[PDB]
């Protein structure tokens, strides 16, 4: 690791936000290991329900390493897959390009 | 080897009686189609062998990803690479 | 099927000792979760929960076998459930492990050495591993070790966790005979009931009728390790299957459980570790400074009771009494073992 590791640490711990906010910044930086050690601290109070919405924002931005992270923590993809959210994931025009239109 | 599939699936569907006598098997099918109107080689395994073949498939998937990672972690290039970054430190 | 008649649950019909929390009875079940036989007055009802846990979530989802059992179950019939119904070959070796019931952390160098250690102890021999089973301390670090071999080694571990069913998180999630449910590895941080480690492949969650407290079948696990070691090994030229015990950062009671395995016939050998902590370093500085076993010198006899008054914080008379337990343990040092960290301990 380099200076980038500890600066991202510093902005993620002196921001002193709640964990949804922490991960919504962490996905924007896409540095997944920084979120892996810090933000998913052992026994850290992750607020309920935001692990699903953060998964939604992860898959609309093609954050494959954040998806693997949240799967590894225990976001169940069964309980994540609802009809409305599969619909909203099919509706998005963000991230990469596609020939759906 | 690809055309064998077409040859087998068209000969399984095509009836038994040869072309000189196929008019009989033919009228059997039209007569039976109107008689039912008036009145892939699948294997259809149950839910238990469905559990065995999915478990079979997870075992194949896990060992494939595992051996792919081990071939990358034992190929000579990677080993030279690993040795170089570690001698640096 | 056969399991439903061979083993029983326990239907706990309390007299409702309301005490502090009026829902909580003699055993601590909820106000509607009513209906030991003394003042909890349980009555043996048939087993109503066994099948397969998928362990949905937690990354890699692994099929494992569960049966809910009771405590006073016939031990040889439990091995019959092991070998025929769960399809497990008889152990070529048994590795019992007891440790810190509180969720701890061992030193990281000893973490990977205990981690890559215990698994090739299992893989080479085909050893069965008896343990606890919810993610609490030593089970959680064995479970991190069971993710640690599942990255590389092709073979499977036949690691039978024997954890209390009274410490099953979401008992209604796995309830149901011949039913297969996927248990969420989602662990609430304030869940007093703890998730089982998904990496353990096999589960005796026996139940002495209680809820919300440990020790549901800890005595059953000991006598279950007895009858197995009574059975001969396949060669049968004068020996049974061997049982070894392993202690890492053990709690206060597993000093007298070490003394249990030593005093039982035949004496089960015990290993400890160093830098581990708590009980298992005071039986290891015990082992270092035993002289002639129970002939520990008088100054380190006092240094025993001070450090039990510092880690376990026991009153100086009963920490002297835990030294009296420790002196009978260290007198039997020849069945005991020390793992020095790397260094000179093999």
């Amino acid at each position: 690791q380099d200076i980038d590791l500890a600066i991202l640490t510093a902005l993620l711990k002196g921001a002193n936000a709640s964990a949804p906010d922490q991960l919504s910044l962490a996905l924007a930086w896409n540095r997944v290991d920084i979120a892996r050690s810090q933000i998913f601290i052992y026994g850290q109070q992750w607020p309920v329900g935001s692990l699903e919405q953060a998964m939604l924002d992860a898959l609309v931005l093609d954050r494959v390493d954040f998806v693997k992270l949240l799967i590894e923590n225990g976001v169940s993809m069964h309980r994540f897959l609802t009809i409305s959210r599969l619909e909203e994931l099919y509706n998005t025009r963000h991230g990469p390009s596609n020939t759906l239109y | 080897k690809f055309q064998r599939y077409q040859l087998i699936m068209t000969f399984h569907e095509r009836p038994v009686l040869p072309p000189p006598l196929i008019i009989f098997s033919h009228m059997t099918m039209i007569f039976q189609h109107l008689c039912c109107r008036w009145r892939g080689l699948k294997l259809f395994i149950t839910d238990d062998e469905l559990k065995k073949v999915h478990d079979f498939e997870e075992q194949c998937i896990e060992e494939y990803f595992r051996e792919k990672d081990d071939r990358f972690n034992s190929s000579n290039d990677e080993r030279i690479r690993v040795t170089s970054e570690r001698v640096e430190n | 099927s056969w399991i439903e008649r061979a083993f029983y649950k326990r239907e706990c019909v309390h007299i409702i000792p309301s005490t502090k929390d009026p829902h909580r009875c003699c055993c601590g079940r909820l106000i509607g979760q009513h209906v030991w036989s003394i003042s909890k007055h349980t009555q043996l009802s048939p087993t109503d929960a066994f099948g397969t846990i998928e362990f949905q979530g937690g990354g890699h989802s692994n099929k494992a076998m569960y049966v809910r059992v009771s405590f006073d179950t016939k031990p040889d019939l439990l091995l019959h459930l092991m070998t025929k119904e769960w399809q497990l070959e008889l152990p070529k070796l048994l590795i019992s492990v007891h440790g810190g019931l509180q969720n701890f952390e061992l030193q990281p160098k000893l973490k990977q050495v205990f981690g890559k250690g215990l698994i090739k102890a299992a893989m080479t021999t085909g050893a069965w591993i008896f343990t606890g089973g919810v993610n609490t301390g030593v089970i959680r670090h064995v479970g991190d070790a069971l993710k640690d071999h599942a990255s590389k080694s092709r073979g499977k571990i036949c690691t039978i966790g024997i954890a209390p069913w009274g410490i099953v998180e979401n008992q209604e999630d796995l309830i149901g005979r011949d039913v297969v449910r996927p248990y969420q590895t989602m662990s609430n941080p304030m869940s007093k009931l703890t998730v089982l480690n998904s990496m353990h492949s096999h589960f005796i969650l026996a139940d002495n009728g209680t809820t919300g407290k440990y020790g549901a079948e800890v005595k059953l696990r000991r006598q279950l390790e007895k009858h197995i070691s009574l059975q001969k090994i396949n060669t049968r030229i004068g020996q049974g299957v061997p049982v070894v015990a392993l202690i890492v950062e053990g709690g206060p009671n597993v000093i007298s459980i070490v003394l249990e395995y030593l005093r039982d016939t035949p004496p089960v050998p015990v290993v400890v570790c160093d830098g581990s902590g708590r009980a298992s370093d005071i039986l290891a500085f015990g082992h270092k400074y035993s002289e002639e076993g129970g002939l520990i010198n008088e100054s380190l006899r006092d240094q025993l009771l001070v450090t039990i008054q510092k880690t376990f914080t026991y009153t100086r008379t009963q920490a002297q009494h835990l030294f009296i337990i420790l002196m009978e343990c260290m007198k039997k040092k020849e069945l005991i073992t020390v793992f020095r960290m790397g260094s000179e301990g093999h």
